[PDB]
């Protein structure tokens, strides 16, 4: 019932039920915890209005330790890839009933970023995370192989199509397995920037030996993609559009949740997450991904747990 | 089981009567007799399996008892033995009778409630019908 | 005379020339998409223009050589050995999320489907490119990921949830069909993102009837749709595994592609008041008009499901040609699913779980506190207190079977596009307040009207409805097919104002046709067709029947009988209200004109005579006393008698009469007295 107000201060949420379905707790203890922990800056007690005026809208607290706080629901206004000759640590191969379906990005020692679409099941016993591998079957090498179970899954905001999971145990970080940083909250990549993607998918090959495919890409404004799609897409602020020039090559089945990592100033940094849509590598057609920066701060808020 | 409100057509939809019949005073939920049906005041149940059931509401003769003298009795019956209604004792139409309530007080010469002025075994009243001169009032005897 | 004036009742049969197209085989499925209309028929696919129904192109999935080892889409035409079968199209959908393309599904070909790609410059060119949807299930060859369509009967629904093309398919299953190839009663399929096959997202994403009940407990789906983040199914099935009696059921679950999570089934029934109707035949999702929304308690924007229910032959699904139509607000039934029913009305699902199984010995329900959250031990819940709805036409169609329904809105009213099994199409304004006569009641074709119809409503003033009768597809504009068929002024004024025409002194005519200027739709002159009789005595009070129409003052629907009066000269005939109708009157009162006065106008009729009865001569004169002779009278509701015994009327006329005199034991003469409703002047004597 809220519109034109992205900040909770304009909308006093007259509701005390979070997204998950768990009732809100007393706002006094969580207010004390915020004043002790959050330095953002006397709101209504035990109601889902957020004091922080977060960009995602109103949010509330939950007494359960696994999820300290969550938002209350209300209205608010690779094909033609190149094989890699060196191992990659940012890649996280997800394993569903002991076989790979998708990939993700390593952010912390116990945290990876993936796509909501790559989760047919919500069960945690069947998922398995592999870090530090050059071959999708694991045949290439096993010294850098790192196998872990799943502890917790936390989804992004509504309609974000993004998700994080924290591992059953921590993971060791070395040269073989690497983490990635975060872009700034208002971090905007300049147009015509060149950066690539990593993929484990169909790759448009009659037979592939099983090595990860790196594929270059170029950034362009949303207007160029709108013209190329000829009005078939209504782009929102949260999405970024990057497409190859004069060649049809893009992420497809099996690469979803993969990293769109690009180099701005000194080192490579993640900018987007691979998302299904619009078809599989149409010639002279750009690709659409979800930008982490708009949700990066939110990940910060959830990385505190 | 609580009656289904006559404004809401769930779980039963025969509730257009608030607009169908004017002046019949079917309230928000209280059960009436919009058609004057012989069974009595019946209402829809919020219970799904049974649609409508007649409310058990007592008759009027149940509370009005009778003594042999009759003149001592002063109750609420204003209906004769044949179901006719006693005319206003204050009125002079359609019967130009003799008893005047202010001339003869102390005997319950109220609006239409049956009285025994002439020492009959039962109370009687002049009939609202101009043709019927007067009629007796049917009352069961008292106890204890 | 009710019979004689029957011309007032509207002429039920006409020939209407509308754009109509014929197919060489009966049409099963049809869709309108981007100024092209695609029709699927036996072995045929046609594409037509809207305004012309011109066959611009056709694709030929004709007869196919069915061979036991031939795979669905591989070419086994060289096999000369194993029958030239023919397929029928029951699944014809269009999708544009991936590309602007069509999807069709055959019957005999293992229920496997194909895809047609539309060129951007010329989208109607469907024969240009053809794909098959068949991915060899290497990992799990035991089950079919692409054997998706059944043959006896199936329903397919397309959706785009989470940027994912989902097909919700319900299948009618025979016991002998599973052993050759497994199927699923209700299931969800995903298209492979390369558009070359299907996969099962979960083993829980499907439900199939338990192996013992494949032969028994048959289920036939009549409809299905999507609304409010839920997928609703409408089918017909037995009350109980051993009931041998049928009723309508609906199925609810939300649109999570992982699997059917909150699968809950619900019996439905619509009643007359108290006769119930079991089987649903056709259904349509729409929005209610302003006049109807209040009377059904529904919001103007809230969705409504309209369904036709016909009483089936006892302990069987075949209707007894006794049907009606009923409405269901989606919010009421949704709340009913969530709150209205208590606990013990809920049981486990029989045909899947099995009557004796562990889950429904004891299991709590998070039905109120939780909305179709994808849990692991989800409970497929069976209700027992069937939702009862009331009739909307109070059984005005109680003897005719209805099989096709469409509904649109116009201004504040809403109109239902009724269809019969004898191929008569009606247009009716639906209203619980009062019975509405179908403003269009013509017959289209001999064949029953197909349930699947489509309505398009451009700019709220120009639109059409395509309906299928056998091998004919016909376009019907909703803006008013006509009103020339109306010939009663009361009937003309009962026509809804959406079509602009009115009465001008002879027939219901369009405004600009009759030039007299009498064209009126609010008031008109009442009509009298004849009167019986016109010969009455001066003092004779004779009962006169008045034949005509529009005999009373008008209200919106209830035709007032009290604003009627009769004037005979200066006095008034004794009007009888109990025999006063819109159809005929019965009154009980020298040529004078009889005048009928109404709230609208008065009619003068110039031929009624107070004829003075005259009797002149009696024959014979003298004879024996046998009392069995023919006595003839002559002169100018009559009776005649002698000696207290009526002479039987051997001949009657205005100028001639003849009795067979009763026998009397006397040989003298008496005056024979005429009693023409009154003892009139008697004639002379005749010796006995």
């Amino acid at each position: 019932q809220d519109c034109y107000r992205g900040n909770g201060k304009n909308y006093m949420g007259n509701l005390s039920q979070t997204r998950s379905g768990l009732t809100c707790s007393m706002w006094d203890k969580n207010m004390e915890d915020l004043h002790r922990h959050i330095f953002w800056e006397k709101l209504n007690e035990n109601y889902c209005r957020n004091p922080d005026d977060d960009a995602h809208g109103p949010w509330c607290y939950t007494g359960n330790p696994l999820i300290p706080w969550d938002y209350c629901p209300i209205s608010r206004c690779v094909v033609n890839g190149i094989p890699t000759r060196t191992n990659i640590g940012w890649m996280v191969s997800l394993r569903y009933r002991n076989k790979h379906i998708c990939g993700g990005s390593l952010i912390k020692e116990s945290w990876v970023l993936t796509a909501r679409q790559c989760f047919p099941s919500r069960d945690l016993k069947d998922y398995e995370a592999w870090l530090g591998i050059h071959d999708v079957h694991g045949r290439g090498d096993e010294k850098c192989k790192q196998v872990l179970n799943v502890s917790q899954l936390v989804y992004g905001p509504e309609g974000s199509d993004l998700v994080l999971m924290k591992l059953a145990r921590p993971a060791v970080l070395d040269d073989f397995v690497s983490t990635i940083d975060l872009p700034n909250y208002g971090c905007t990549i300049p147009e015509k920037t060149s950066c690539s993607v990593y993929g484990w998918g169909y790759t448009g090959l009659i037979n592939y030996d099983g090595l990860l495919r790196v594929a270059h890409l170029y950034i362009m404004g949303n207007e160029k993609c709108s013209q190329h799609h000829r009005g078939k897409v209504t782009l929102n602020e949260s999405e970024i559009c990057a497409g190859a020039e004069k060649i049809g090559s893009g992420p497809c089945e099996g690469d979803y949740g993969g990293p769109l990592v690009c180099e701005q100033h000194k080192m490579r940094m993640v900018l987007g997450v691979i998302v299904p849509g619009r078809g599989c590598a149409i010639p002279n057609r750009p690709g659409i991904f979800v930008r982490v920066a708009y949700y990066a701060k939110w990940i910060h808020k959830i990385i505190l747990t | 089981i609580k009656c289904q409100p006559w404004s809401s057509m769930i779980p039963h939809e025969h509730s257009f009567l608030p607009s169908s019949y004017r002046g019949k005073d079917l309230q928000e939920n209280y059960c009436r007799n919009p058609r004057g049906e012989e069974g009595g005041p019946w209402c829809f149940t919020s219970n799904p399996e049974v649609r409508y059931e007649v409310c058990d509401i007592p008759q009027c003769s149940e509370v009005e008892c009778m003594t042999c003298n009759g003149e001592s009795y002063r109750g609420l019956m204003d209906h004769t033995e044949s179901g006719k209604i006693c005319q206003r004792w204050d009125h002079q139409t359609p019967h130009r009778h003799k008893f005047l309530p202010e001339r003869y007080p102390d005997k319950g010469f109220d609006d239409n409630y049956c009285r025994n002025p002439d020492g009959q075994p039962r109370p009687w009243c002049y009939t609202l019908d101009p043709h019927t001169r007067w009629e007796y009032c049917a009352i069961k005897t008292c106890a204890d | 005379c009710k019979e004689a004036l029957a011309k007032s009742e509207m002429n039920v049969n006409m020939k209407y020339q509308l754009p109509n197209f014929t197919a060489e085989t009966p049409i099963q499925n049809v869709i309108l998409h981007e100024h092209h209309i695609f029709l699927g028929a036996t072995n045929y696919i046609y594409v037509l223009n809207e305004e012309d129904l011109q066959k611009v192109a056709e694709y030929k999935t004709g007869p196919v050589l069915e061979h036991p080892d031939c795979f669905p889409c591989q070419d086994c035409s060289s096999k000369a050995n194993g029958v030239w079968k023919d397929n029928i199209n029951m699944a014809l959908v269009v999708d544009t999320y991936y590309d602007d393309q069509l999807i069709s599904c055959g019957s005999v070909n293992r229920g496997t489907c194909q895809r047609h790609v539309f060129p951007h410059n010329h989208t109607a060119d469907i024969q240009s490119e053809v794909h098959c949807i068949f991915s060899p299930q290497i990992e799990e060859p035991s089950q079919c990921p692409d054997c998706v369509v059944s043959a006896l009967g199936a329903k397919v629904l397309s959706s785009v949830k989470d940027r994912f093309i989902n097909f919700f398919v319900g299948n009618t299953i025979n016991s002998s069909y599973f052993p050759d190839h497994p199927l699923h009663s209700i299931s969800v399929r995903r298209l492979k993102e390369t558009k070359d096959g299907f996969m099962f997202l979960t083993d829980q994403s499907y439900i199939d009837v338990l192996p013992e009940f494949r032969d028994s407990y048959p289920i036939k789906y009549v409809h299905a749709f999507e609304s409010n983040n839920f997928i609703y199914f409408l089918t017909v099935q037995r009350e109980t595994l051993d009931a041998q009696t049928f009723h309508t059921r609906i199925i609810r679950f939300c649109s999570i592609n992982s699997g059917l999570h909150s699968y809950m089934e619900m019996p439905l029934e619509c009643i007359l008041t108290k006769e119930v109707f079991n089987i649903l035949q056709a259904a349509y999702v729409s929005k209610p008009g302003a006049q109807l929304a209040r009377q059904i308690g529904a919001s103007l924007n809230d969705d409504i499901l309209f369904g036709v229910f016909a009483q089936s032959k006892p302990d069987s699904a075949e209707p007894m040609d006794r049907s009606a139509m009923c409405a269901f607000p989606i919010k009421y039934v949704n709340d009913f699913f969530n709150k209205i029913v208590n606990k013990n009305n809920v049981r486990c699902l029989q045909h899947f779980y099995g009557p004796n199984h562990e889950h429904c010995f004891n299991r709590t329900l998070l039905r109120n506190s939780s909305g179709c959250e994808a849990r692991r031990d989800e409970y497929r819940t069976e209700f027992t207190t069937a939702l009862q709805r009331v009739d909307l036409f109070m059984g005005q169609f109680s003897e005719v079977l209805l099989t096709s329904i469409s509904t649109f809105i116009k201004g504040d009213l809403t109109i239902a596009n009724l269809g019969t099994s004898e191929g008569r199409f009606m247009q009716v304004v639906v209203s619980r307040s009062g019975p509405s006569t179908p403003h269009v009641n013509f017959l289209l074709d001999s064949h029953p009207v197909s349930p699947e119809v489509i309505v398009e409503h451009t700019l709220n003033q120009n639109g059409y409805t395509l309906v299928i009768t056998g091998k004919k597809i016909t376009k019907i504009p909703l803006n008013g097919l006509g009103c020339r068929h109306f010939q009663s002024c009361s009937q003309c004024l009962s026509a809804p104002p959406f079509v602009q025409c009115g009465w001008c002194h002879d027939k219901c005519v369009r405004s600009e046709e009759c030039l007299s200027g009498t064209w009126t739709q609010q008031i008109c002159l009442p009509a009298i067709y004849k009167v019986f009789p016109n010969s009455a005595p001066l003092e004779g009070g004779t009962r006169l029947t008045i034949c005509g129409w529009d005999f009373g003052f008008r209200r919106n629907n209830k035709f007032d009988l009290k604003k009627t009066r009769v004037l005979l000269g200066n006095e008034s005939c004794t009007l009888t209200l109990s025999e006063s109708t819109m159809n005929t009157l019965k009154c009980t009162v020298f040529n004078m004109s009889i005048i009928i006065s109404n709230g609208h106008g008065t009619t003068q009729y110039s031929t009624f005579s107070y004829v003075d009865p005259v009797i002149t001569s009696i024959s014979p004169k003298y004879g024996p006393m046998a009392g069995g002779t023919l006595l003839t009278l002559t002169g100018n509701s009559r009776h005649i008698s002698i000696g207290g015994k009526t002479c039987t009327l051997k001949s009657v006329s205005n100028s001639i009469l003849e009795c067979y005199t009763p026998a009397q034991t006397i040989s003298t003469e008496f005056a024979v007295k005429l009693k023409i409703d009154l003892a009139n002047r008697e004639t002379s004597i005749f010796s006995y």
